[PDB]
């Protein structure tokens, strides 16, 4: 991530986050809403920093300073592209929103009224399936990259010094390459929880809350079609495993 | 220092991530609760030993039964939670989730976990509860399950009050290690 967006996103909420001379000026209603919005959003931007930790850090340091089997970095980090460009794009759109709230003279105090549009936006047509395509293509592929991550750290001297190195910062604690596979797969479970909750405070405007209800319905929609499309692969799974 | 994995299971309302939020930020938070918890990698010392315990959570999973299994690679120890307001959650435990956390986890010890304790002593739980012939779950009923159920322990705490929070984690770190 940006020091600009970190810094925006440093404060534990919303009405820590904004000035106390402007958080007095609204209602305790608005408060709870906006610290939800916040937090969907600061989770989102951790969410893009774990997707660019395995492609710039793990998997280009991989192919830029290992000899590892053409297909080997694929199989542990796979659809990060995909999945990157998804949530950047998504990631920004919110940024934006942000940005166009803040009040003249001042880089911190905004409030953000309308949110549903975005979100029905980004769980409704074309990106709505390439999300469905690219989760149920990941998390089919999740148990085969913790088994080769695990069989290449266990057999080669040079990948398990390579993953003690740039691992060895405390920023990356609970960042191992394991540990962002599963962050990565449990994100889109989380986005009905948040969605929820900011419908709880978002009665205020009819319109609002029928926004809402809708995006909500549209993940719940989106989280069903990625379930039924799962089924794990195994590395030399045989033909009569499979279709038994 | 060892490296040890934790995963907390539960219906929605059993105040699992509540759990995890408080024992992470080592506080109950005044300003504003997180809706989520995503991950934390606790720095423990129980019984002289130095463990690096990761703490994961299946909420927002409970509808999901082909994504929710991958939170289960891996796991040395499994938290799991109930809630001492909610009989009902405590039925679940021995045909709903204890079946799957085996076929999955085999061997991997389960700590029964009774959150909320301090709505025991709750006359707004109390009364909301008996208009449906119920009453708080009891601490001879949460040993009784953790015995069916062939848990590792039973343990209660409130996440409220904080009260027990810092001994069922050393407690999963001991289960984790053994
Ligand atoms: C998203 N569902 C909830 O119940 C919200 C609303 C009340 C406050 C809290 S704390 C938590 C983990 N979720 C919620």
């Amino acid at each position: 991530s940006m020091e600009m967006d970190e810094k925006d996103f440093a404060a534990d909420s919303w009405s820590l986050a904004v000035d106390s001379s402007f958080l007095q000026q609204h209602k305790k209603e608005v408060m709870k809403q906006q610290d939800v919005i916040y937090e969907l959003i600061q989770t989102e931007l951790h969410h893009v920093r774990t997707l660019k930790i395995m492609t710039r850090l793990f998997r280009t340091g991989m192919l830029e300073e290992l000899h590892l089997e053409p297909g080997v970095v694929q199989g542990l980090f796979p659809c990060v592209d995909e999945l990157s460009d998804i949530h950047t794009r998504f990631l920004s759109q919110l940024l934006e929103r942000r940005r166009q709230a803040l009040c003249p003279g001042s880089t911190r105090n905004f409030v953000i009224h309308r949110l549903g549009d975005l979100l029905i936006s980004q769980f409704s047509g074309p990106s709505a399936e390439q999300m469905c395509k690219t989760y149920s293509e990941f998390c089919s592929r999740h148990s085969k990259a913790l088994k080769l991550y695990k069989e290449l750290y266990a057999r080669d001297k040079r990948f398990q010094q390579f993953i003690r190195k740039v691992t060895r910062p405390a920023v990356l604690k609970r960042h191992g390459v394991q540990e962002c596979i599963l962050l990565v797969t449990q994100r889109i479970t989380k986005y009905p929880l948040l969605i929820s909750r900011i419908l709880q405070h978002s009665h205020g405007i009819e319109e609002e809350r029928q926004d809402l209800t809708t995006a909500l319905g549209l993940v719940k929609e989106l989280l069903s079609n990625v379930d039924e499309g799962i089924y794990q692969l195994e590395k030399g799974a045989r033909l009569q495993e499979i279709y038994n | 220092a060892i490296r040890k994995k934790l995963v907390i299971v539960g219906d929605g309302a059993c105040g699992k991530t509540c759990l995890l939020i408080v024992f992470s930020k080592d506080q109950f938070p005044e300003v504003y609760v997180p809706t989520v918890f995503e991950n934390y990698v606790a720095d423990i010392e129980v019984d002289g030993k130095q463990v690096e315990l990761a703490l994961w959570d299946t909420a927002g999973q409970e509808d999901y039964d082909r994504l929710r299994p991958l939170s289960y690679p891996d796991t040395d120890v499994i938290l799991m939670c109930f809630s001492i307001d909610s009989p009902d959650s405590l039925e679940n435990i021995p045909e709903k989730w204890t079946p799957e956390v085996k076929h999955f986890c085999p061997n991997v010890p389960i700590i029964l976990v009774g959150n909320k304790k301090d709505l025991r002593n709750d006359e707004h739980t109390r009364r909301e509860l008996a208009k449906m012939k119920q009453e708080p779950v009891k601490p001879e009923e949460g040993r009784d399950m953790a015995n069916r159920i062939g848990a590792f322990g039973y343990m209660e705490c409130s996440a409220k009050t904080k009260d027990g929070v810092r001994e069922v984690f050393e407690m999963a770190t001991r289960a984790a290690l053994q």
